[PDB]
């Protein structure tokens, strides 16, 4: 598997919109909607080791797990707060109590002088489009300070021809008059890089 | 056979008595 | 999560006749069982202020790793673990990470309340992935570590029930903390009031049904406290 995920810094909750009618005669079909929420946590120690970041990053994707990805100096964590993606073997022997909760919970109720939650951007009701051999994921990041801009989520099983498909979209973007873009497809495990995309295309 | 308080206590904060306590 | 616990014990001998016994009263035999857990502790080279972004104290805690290990890694794991290219047989393997609260507090409590917070680990990725590197990067560092090998029976309403041994693990050596018999534990996990004294009189049946052969008890407060705190002197 393969994925690039495109920022739009510069631009208004229609946008998106604009950017969905560049592909209407591309798509095929449009499944499920899609959610995600990015926080960014700020290090409360005092002595931190130069360069050790001080920040570290939660990408939660929903219904891609109801996961949760830890990101921080190039490193990434994968959680879950579903019982049900529990291993069975955990579950069995009782490492594991049967009932998880979010990392995000944790971090903000047992570890919150250590880690203090600084940004929490969500997007809800994302689109799903369906093109040729490209999905194509599209919604609106909004923060506690009104619209933050479009996230364009590009995945694709072809391993194969991408990097036509993510200039493809860039190209899309450029019709719809959307200016001054980040785009990242670097790479660090699918849920991963994916999560390290979003960091780099946001931070 | 051995204090339940302390296997106990050992797995929640790793502490092993050498003397006898209370 | 809330977990209503009990806890007895009994020495080597008492095996047979407790295992007996807990096969009858629940209608099945035991099943084997083991898990690893890891400790972590804040580091202590770091300091941080012990305060919310909203200035509220927060009490600094230990973080409890936990999984099951083959039992054919056993003594890799354990005895074997370090030199680690002697021995018999990439990303961090699954995970269960736990805070837990001391218990709830109160005078006669027919059982111990326990709250516990629970994420579980996956998988990692990148520079420094081993689940020893992202606690670090989370700033806590190991303190120790303990093997548990045990029965358990499943009962009725959720009822659990385990018979354990557990060692602790040091290069040192594994010393069993259990020597001598075993730790005896039943408990439900909760996730209404209801449930709740639902709950304890499913354990308080039990209580009642092993009176005379063994018996189960609330386990004092302070022995299920794992906050980091000093260096104390006991007594």
């Amino acid at each position: 598997g393969k994925s690039a995920v495109i920022f739009v810094e510069r631009a208004t909750p229609a946008t998106l919109t604009e950017l969905k009618d560049a592909l209407s005669n591309s798509i095929l079909s449009v499944r499920d909607p899609w959610s995600i929420d990015f926080r960014t946590y700020r290090c409360s120690i005092k002595n931190l080791p130069a360069d050790v970041s001080k920040l570290m990053y939660s990408i939660t994707f929903h219904h891609h797990g109801r996961q949760t990805v830890l990101i921080k100096d190039n490193s990434a964590m994968v959680t879950t707060a579903a019982a049900a993606d529990i291993p069975p073997a955990l579950v069995f022997n009782g490492s594991s109590t049967g009932v998880p909760e979010s990392i995000d919970t944790i971090l903000s109720s047992k570890l919150s002088n250590i880690w203090m939650q600084r940004q929490l951007i969500k997007g809800d009701a994302g689109e799903t489009l369906i093109l040729d051999g490209l999905t194509v994921r599209l919604v609106n990041l909004f923060s506690s300070t009104g619209f933050k801009g479009l996230l364009i989520e590009l995945q694709a099983d072809e391993a194969g021809e991408f990097e036509t498909k993510i200039a493809g979209i860039e190209g899309h973007l450029a019709e719809i008059r959307a200016k001054e873009y980040k785009t990242s497809s670097d790479s660090l495990n699918e849920i991963c890089d994916l999560a390290y995309q979003y960091v780099r295309a946001l931070e | 056979p051995f204090n339940v308080d302390d296997v106990l206590k050992f797995t929640f904060t790793g502490e092993k008595h050498h003397h006898h306590h209370h | 999560v809330q977990q209503l616990s009990l806890f007895g014990s009994i020495g080597d001998d008492g095996y047979d006749l407790l295992i007996s016994t807990l096969t009858t009263i629940s209608g099945n035999p035991p099943l084997l069982y083991n898990s690893l857990c890891t400790v972590w502790k804040p580091n202590p080279s770091y300091d941080v202020e012990n305060v919310n972004s909203r200035n509220q104290l927060v009490e600094p805690n230990r973080i409890k790793l936990s999984k099951e290990v083959p039992f054919s890694y056993l003594i890799d794991e354990t005895m074997m673990d370090k030199p680690l290219n002697f021995r018999i047989l990439e990303s961090c393997s699954p995970w269960s990470l736990q805070i837990s609260d001391i218990p709830a507090a109160g005078n006669n409590r027919s059982v111990s309340m326990q709250t516990i917070a629970e994420t579980i680990i996956l998988s990692s990725a990148g520079k420094n992935s081993s689940v020893s590197s992202l606690m670090n990067g989370l700033g806590y560092v190991f303190e120790f570590q303990y093997l548990t090998i045990g029965v358990k029976f499943f009962m009725k309403h959720g009822l659990i029930l385990e018979l354990q041994k557990i060692w602790q693990i040091e290069e040192a050596g594994n010393s069993q903390i259990t020597s001598g018999g075993f730790l005896l534990k039943a408990y439900i996990n909760v996730s209404d009031i209801d449930r709740i004294n639902y709950t304890e009189t499913v354990l308080m049946n039990l209580k009642k049904e092993l009176q005379g052969y063994i018996e189960l008890s609330v386990p004092d407060r302070q022995s299920m406290d794992s906050r980091v705190a000093h260096g104390n002197i006991l007594i």
